[PDB]
């Protein structure tokens, strides 16, 4: 164990590699679950918009799909005598992409049940809906891409 | 702060009867609809408004103003019922709650009718569809209490308010209905007053207590008043019907339980200052309605609250009400008090 | 020759029809033919039953809830609707049409109602005779049902609905106690309820007790919830007789039923095979008689006035055709055309096509265009493609999402024949937008070297790595040129390829929301400049223009000349232009690193003149209004709007680095899936490599649509169009225009 | 409730273990100085920076979930308010672009330190610099988009009310979509004597 | 048909794809065979891509006959 290389290290990236997909799939789970709980409170009189209300469900996931990309980008930077600046930004990385996609999440759900449910009453809304949501996940995107930067330097000018 | 979480779960909700709220008529609509010279007139002023087409099914000969009563009512109930199908969790319990005074006024109709032999069917179409309950035609079979109790109440939301309406004969008769409609509602009301309280959130926690709290002093007020005319009953019987969570209570309720006449009536409302002068002129009935618009109209001053849903479904009732009214002076031709139409928004 | 209307709203003439009343109804239909008069409504503070086309309206609507009637019984019972009449009337062209004659009208109203009064009466008769069949019916099942149903009137026997037989067994238990015996046997078939058309799921009851009194409480239980009871001996001889007796009985209802029901269906075939062009004809009229309704009729004339919005080029042509209807009506009318100038806001109308319809339609989402003012639908034509494109930036996705777009316009006349569903309709109407996108993104991908994820080698790199090396040895290139097109291919896969990306793109997203926010300022200028609205120039444009020209043209500016600069062979430190920034505002005059001669001189005077602009912007214009209560409003939302634009020059440069950073994701992502999918395939061979080739290709090209062009996709595609409402439409955009909805005539579905 | 108890318990626990030490001689044994010392720098500033983003981000989605439902309920019946309201949404995502700004130029100063120069006062100087200000900017953008969401809820359903009422409340966005800014600005101003780690 | 559409679109995206990664395979392309970490040998890459892009013209041909028909 290196001064700046302890055993301990390894345990915030791993911590890291696990937060991004525990905190991104905390959040796409509450949004598809409630997007869902909106489609199937919809779709009960208006099945025709099912395969077109499924789009919050789709973008919960696609929060999920953020954190298992920052998830495999930083468990591929983990190692046994790795630095513990290198585990402090991979702990990073995931904290950011593991919360950022939990908020986006959490509003993707409340906003495609609201947007379900007024859909099957207003159609044009459904651009409404879809233009919020949009800003919704975009805030799970800033997560990844700052994780994303974070692992640019994880491993490098690293001694 | 309200707006924080209000929005997770009620959002669309307080969006959408906000939305219905601005389609609640305004004084100016009131006037246009009472300058209309028949029922088709009326139909298509109401056209105009956010009815819309809700008569468009209704032939020119088939407009009466009961029907016109009965189709804006169902708008409502309607609107109600889909509102309740987009909440959950405290909110379902709110809108349930809401429902279950309606329930102890359709059981008080249904035993009402079945003690003077009335056919069940014109009793359970008279009967409000918000407060249905699957036994509700049930009620239509027994005469005491206690088998309508022991064999249809008991799996209703209604039975943990029969704990008082017991005490009574087994024989039942109009006053008895009117004992136990009024113990319901005294027990509902005291019941929806703690759901409030403990698990409604503020500011709809005090919007809601201020508006069960009016509900509580216009049934004591008008059960005091109607046991005026009565030749006497036994204060402490009084007391068992007179709500415990208004502005009166406890001290104007006391003095209403021992109120023996209208003048009595008119010293324990002089105590309060929220109801000086209904007793005072006018109609009481008008006064009390009044009070309940303005009170709804202050209820939507307040954002991420479960309050409006109250105050839009008294509000829109209240409207309902007001075009009746204007359809009978339209069908039956007396214009003179056309205009009593109590209009707030 | 029509001007064309879509960098500008078409120029709108106010036309006044003095229609005689006696062609009245004619000059409408025609007025509906043409599909150019947006009608005003003159009787605005009329109520609508005081109207004087209020009857006719009436009866109109009364024949329209009969043929709604019509419409149900023909869904009630499994008949089509005969649908026609779409090439009879040529809607659109602007050709005129006979139209149906005020007999032919009343025709319609005597026909439609006496139909209802004969499909009311049959379809009672029809009721009754089916509620009659499902209580035989019901009273045969129960007869049938086998003797252990009777084996434990002695008994109530009924029929009851699923949902409410557990509730039945629970108030007879509590009635009874423990003395109930409640048998139930599920009958198969739903049973139609006629009182509301519903197929309900029944079960038939048996309830034993012995007391009379009992059985008549147990009766009333069972009625009360929506049962039907029956008389029933118990004894299965008589069972059997009963049943036989029930079935000659439901013998003679089939016969009575399946004739009822035959003129029923007749009634309802002949009117089917005319009930869309009744529908169809009677529209019209309502609708012809709404437009007039909108008209004044003078009481002392027999005239009616009617004030239409018509494009000017248009003009011309109306007033042919009506010269052509009066060529068949053969009278003699007074001018009936007369062109009105009045300050009232006329209509926005943008003449568009099959290319520009989908972009005119994506800006009049956010608002309708003030009249005669800059569409921003030409420019959102490229823009919104491009500022996606640069979102998107890659050659294999653009690739399939050209190619999705040419399916539906070289498809287009046969996708537009048939019927869309609501998505399928959005992605068509914009086949041409998605065109535009998927060939920009293959641009930008050409210049992000991005083809699925990876890098095309099509010219020399600028870039030699050292001539040798060893395995695992960290090697750096050095620079011996400047890649032609697009980004150079020598650090794909590089540890600091990233580093490089994300200054490139960002200072992209920078410099290209910067020039589109300017585009769209000068837009606003343009505006000013038609509407000779010079204090706008002078108070609004020039200052809000310099402040944002100072800091952020200015960081645009210092951006281009750092990357023209070469510090490394000039010995000078490279300047952090966003350390320059923020000290241009919390520490004026101190450079930590001079990018240029003077600079610090510079930067003090563009603060200042960003600090003298805030009240310029804030106060001239408003100050104009004063010296020429109403200023207050006019103050009030200067300092609205100074606020407001102050904030958005930092807001909104600030959010075009969403171009950079859904840039960035997508290319992550789409390495990540080349990485996690089609990468490992050539770890194996032989057989298995082969299966886990086209498995994992398959699975690659799967997520790869759904998730890289379609998902990601419509992301970039939705985050184009905020910074087209928000970023660009901020600037120049004044909206609130009255969209253009001429008076014509379409078909309309039941 | 179980969260208060578990609060009061670790309250006593804390207290008591503060006066065993205390009272033992040994009150300097807990020494924050000593953890903030020998706690990496590393640690901090990537705290900060995640922090910063996280709660940037969580400010703008809750504002974002706020206004969003406000807009489909009250589009219901006024569906015109959809994109009028929509500049609320950009209220409420703005933050989270400063954020993410924030934590690009923070970032920035992730570099690595020897192992010598790593306790140094200026790497540590960095380290409580890049955590505080990622906090800084955290909380007050979770702030002002928490608070801008629940004024563009009310935005919404005033403008479905009376369309003239959706531009006085956007003033009040105006004023609560500042407060991330300031955050912004004081963020900037605390990491801008931290220099990269060295 | 709309399963035949779907593969033989999936199938000729892929003989394409697969049969252009092949050919660089085989040429030893620096962005596919030049890291360490890329396959070892890249005519063999080569020619398992190869056969999967021959599976795939099979898939394609097969679908669009049976779209044909």
């Amino acid at each position: 164990m290196t001064e700046l290389c302890p055993v301990y290290a390894p345990f915030f990236g791993a911590i890291g590699c696990a937060s991004a997909i525990i905190f991104t799939s905390l959040g796409a789970a509450y949004g598809t679950a409630k997007s869902g709980v909106g489609i199937c409170a919809t779709c009960v009189l208006r099945p025709d918009l099912l395969f077109k209300n499924i789009v919050p469900v789709i973008m919960a996931g696609i929060i999920a799909i953020y954190g298992l990309v920052v998830s495999v980008l930083v468990c591929y930077s983990l190692g046994q005598k790795q630095a513990l600046y290198t585990g402090f930004i991979q702990l990073g990385a995931g904290l950011s992409v593991g919360l950022s996609g939990l908020a986006a999440g959490f509003a993707i759900g409340i906003v495609g049940d609201a947007g379900v449910r007024g859909s099957s009453q207003q159609p044009r809304l459904f651009v409404g809906m879809i233009l919020i949501l949009i800003f919704a996940e975009v805030l799970g995107l800033y997560g990844l891409i700052v994780a994303l930067l974070l692992n640019s330097r994880a491993t490098q000018d690293v001694v | 702060m309200e707006g924080v979480y209000f929005n997770i779960d009620n959002g669309f909700i307080e969006g959408v009867v906000r939305g219905y709220r601005n389609g609640l008529l305004s004084n100016n609509q009131y006037i246009n609809l009472t300058q209309c010279d028949t029922l088709e007139d009326l139909k298509l002023q109401l056209s105009s408004t956010d009815y819309g087409n809700f008569l468009s099914s209704v032939s020119s000969e088939s407009l009466t103003t009961s029907l016109i009563q009965e189709y804006a009512s169902s708008k409502l109930y309607h609107e109600f019922n889909y509102i309740r199908d987009q909440s959950s969790g405290s909110t379902r319990k709110f809108m349930d709650y809401i429902t279950y005074g309606y329930m102890i006024d359709n059981v008080a109709l249904m035993i009402t009718g079945t003690i003077h032999d009335r056919d069940k069917g014109e009793i359970l179409q008279r009967c409000h569809p918000l407060g249905w309950f699957d036994t509700l035609p049930t009620l239509s079979v027994a005469t005491d209490l206690e088998s309508l109790y022991e064999t249809v109440l008991v799996d209703t939301p209604l039975a943990p308010y029969f704990k008082n309406c017991f005490d009574t004969a087994e024989e039942l008769d109009d006053m008895n209905i009117e004992i136990i409609r009024n113990k319901l509602y005294k027990a509902y009301l005291e019941d929806f007053y703690n759901f409030v309280t403990e698990e409604i959130p503020e500011p709809a926690k005090e919007c809601m207590q201020t508006l069960l709290g009016f509900e509580a002093d216009r049934r004591s007020i008008n059960i005091a008043l109607n046991s005026l005319q009565s030749s006497d009953i036994d204060p402490d019987l009084k007391s068992d019907l007179l709500p415990n969570i208004g502005k009166l209570y406890p001290l104007a309720t006391f003095h209403l339980a021992q109120a023996q006449d209208f003048e009595g009536v008119r010293a324990a409302l002089a105590n309060v200052y929220e109801y000086r002068g209904f007793l005072e002129t006018g109609n009481l009935e008008d006064h009390f309605y009044q009070l309940e618009m303005e009170l709804c109209r202050d209820a939507f001053t307040q954002q991420f609250a479960i309050s409006t849903v109250w105050a839009w479904m008294k509000s829109k009732e209240q409207e309902v009400r007001n075009i009746t009214w204007i359809a009978e002076c339209i069908a039956q031709n007396q214009r003179e008090r056309i205009n009593n139409y109590i209009s707030v928004y | 020759e029509k001007e064309e209307a879509i960098f500008r709203s078409a120029e709108m003439a106010l036309v006044q029809f003095y229609i005689p009343q006696e062609i009245s109804r004619d000059s409408a239909y025609t007025l509906g033919q043409l599909g150019l008069v947006q009608f005003r409504d003159l009787n605005s503070k009329v109520r609508a039953f005081q109207r004087t086309f209020v009857n006719e309206i009436r009866r109109l609507d009364n024949v329209e809830r009969q043929y709604r009637y019509f419409y149900s019984l023909l869904k009630k019972h499994d008949i089509k609707l005969y649908e026609g009449d779409t090439d009879k009337y040529l809607d659109g062209s602007g050709e005129l049409y006979v139209p149906p004659s005020g007999s032919v009208i009343d025709d319609y109203v005597r026909n439609a109602s006496y139909l209802e009064e004969r499909l009311i009466q049959m379809e009672d008769a029809t009721d009754q005779i089916e509620v009659q069949k499902n209580d035989l019916e019901q009273y045969r099942f129960i007869l049938q049902s086998g003797d252990e149903f009777f084996l434990k009137v002695n008994y109530v026997t009924g029929v009851i609905a699923r949902d409410k037989v557990a509730t039945l067994e629970q108030i007879l238990w509590r009635v009874l106690r423990g003395n109930l015996f409640f048998k139930t046997v599920e009958i198969e078939q739903p049973v139609y309820d006629v009182k509301t058309r519903e197929y309900k799921h029944k079960n038939a009851f048996i309830v034993f007790s012995h007391g009379d009194l009992i059985i008549k409480r147990i009766r009333k239980i069972a009625e009360s919830l929506d049962a039907n009871l029956y008389d029933v001996d118990s004894s299965n001889e008589g069972r059997s007789q009963q049943l036989a007796k029930v079935n000659k009985n439901l013998s003679d209802l089939y016969t009575v039923l399946k004739t009822t029901s035959t003129t029923l269906e007749s009634e309802l075939y002949a009117i089917a095979k005319e009930l869309d062009s009744w529908f169809q004809d009677v529209t019209r009229e309502k609708a012809i008689f709404e437009i007039l309704n909108k008209s004044n009729y003078d009481t002392n004339r027999k005239i009616l006035i009617a004030e239409g919005w018509i494009p000017r080029d248009e003009l011309a042509t109306l007033q042919a055709r009506l010269g052509e209807m009066i060529a068949r009506l053969g009278i003699d009318v007074p001018s009936i055309i007369q062109v009105l100038d009045t300050n009232h806001t006329p209509p926005t109308f943008h003449r568009t096509n099959k290319f520009t319809a989908g972009f005119q339609s994506i800006c009049d989402c956010y608002g309708i265009a003030q009249y005669r003012e800059i569409n921003a639908g030409l420019p959102t034509i490229v823009t919104f493609p491009f500022m996606f494109a640069i979102m998107f930036g890659d050659m294999g996705h653009g690739f399939l999402m050209t190619l999705a777009a040419l399916s539906l316009v070289l498809n287009e006349k046969k996708i537009n024949k048939m019927k869309r569903g609501e998505i399928f309709d959005m992605a068509f109407t914009g086949r041409y937008i998605i065109l535009l996108m998927g060939v920009f993104s293959m641009y930008t991908g050409f210049l992000y070297n991005d083809i699925f994820s990876k890098t095309m080698t099509i010219f020399k790199s600028g870039w030699k790595w050292p001539d040798h090396w060893k395995k695992g040895e960290s090697i750096t290139a050095t620079s011996v040129g400047t890649y032609p097109i697009g980004l150079d291919w020598a650090w794909h896969g590089t540890e600091n390829a990233l580093l490089f990306s994300n200054s490139y793109k960002m200072k992209l997203s920078i410099l290209m929301g910067f020039i589109h926010m300017t585009y769209s300022y000068f837009f606003s200028l343009a505006n000013h400049l038609y509407f000779n609205s010079m204090i706008d120039i002078i108070g609004n444009f020039i200052p809000g223009l310099l402040f944002m020209q100072g800091i952020f043209g200015y960081l645009s500016v210092c951006i281009v000349y750092k990357w023209a600069v070469d510090w490394v062979k000039d010995g000078k430190p490279a300047p952090g232009l966003l350390n320059m920034l923020i000290n241009m505002f919390l520490s004026p005059g101190t450079i930590d690193d001079e990018l240029y001669p003077h600079q610090a001189k510079v930067q003090v005077f563009l603060l200042l003149m960003a600090l003298v602009c805030i009240p310029w912007l804030l106060l001239v214009k408003p100050l104009h209004f004063k010296f020429t209560e109403d200023f207050g409003d006019i103050m009030i939302h200067q300092v609205i709007h100074t606020i407001e634009f102050c904030l958005n020059c930092v807001s909104h440069t600030a959010s075009y680095l969403r171009l950079w950073a859904l840039s960035l994701a997508h290319a992550q992502l789409s390495s990540v899936l080349w990485t996690m999918t089609i990468q490992i395939a050539f770890g194996f061979r032989g057989f298995v490599g082969v299966f886990m080739t086209v498995a994992l290709f398959a699975m690659w090209f799967a997520l790869t649509c759904a998730v890289l062009v379609l998902m990601e996709g419509t992301s970039a595609m939705l985050h184009s169009l905020r910074l087209h409402w928000v970023e660009s439409m901020s600037k120049f955009f004044v909206g609130e225009g009255l969209p253009y909805e001429p008076f014509a005539f379409e078909y309309k579905d039941m | 409730s179980f969260s208060h108890f578990l609060y009061y318990l670790v309250l006593i626990v804390v207290i008591v273990y503060g006066l065993y030490k205390l009272f033992t001689g040994h009150g300097s044994d807990i020494n924050f100085g000593k953890f903030l010392l020998r706690t990496s720098p590393y640690m901090w500033a990537n705290l900060g920076i995640a922090l910063c983003v996280g709660l940037s981000v969580v400010g703008a989605a809750w504002g974002i979930f706020i206004t969003g439902s406000s807009m489909i309920g009250a589009g219901v019946r006024a569906p015109r308010i959809t994109t009028k309201n929509l500049i609320s949404i950009i209220f409420c995502e703005v933050v989270a672009i400063y954020g993410l700004i924030i934590a690009i130029v923070f970032s920035s100063k992730l570099t690595v330190a020897t192992a010598e120069n790593m306790y140094s006062k200026s790497n540590l100087y960095t380290g409580y610099s890049l955590f505080w200000a990622g906090i800084t900017v955290g909380a007050s953008n979770l702030i002002c988009g928490i608070a801008v969401g629940i004024t563009g809820a009310t935005a919404a359903i005033s403008d479905a009310a009376d369309s003239a009422l959706f531009v006085k409340i956007l003033v009040i966005e105006i004023f609560g979509s500042i407060l991330g800014l300031l955050g912004l600005i004081v963020g900037l101003l605390m990491a801008g004597k931290a220099s990269e780690f060295q | 048909t709309g399963k035949a559409w779907c593969c033989t679109v999936l199938s000729a995206f892929g003989v394409v794809i697969l049969s252009v990664i092949a050919h660089l395979f085989n040429t030893n392309h620096e962005s596919f065979v030049g890291s360490i970490n890329d396959p070892e040998d890249g005519p063999a890459v080569a020619h398992t891509v190869y056969l999967a892009a021959l599976v795939y013209l099979v898939f394609f041909v097969f679908c669009g006959f049976q779209v044909y028909l």
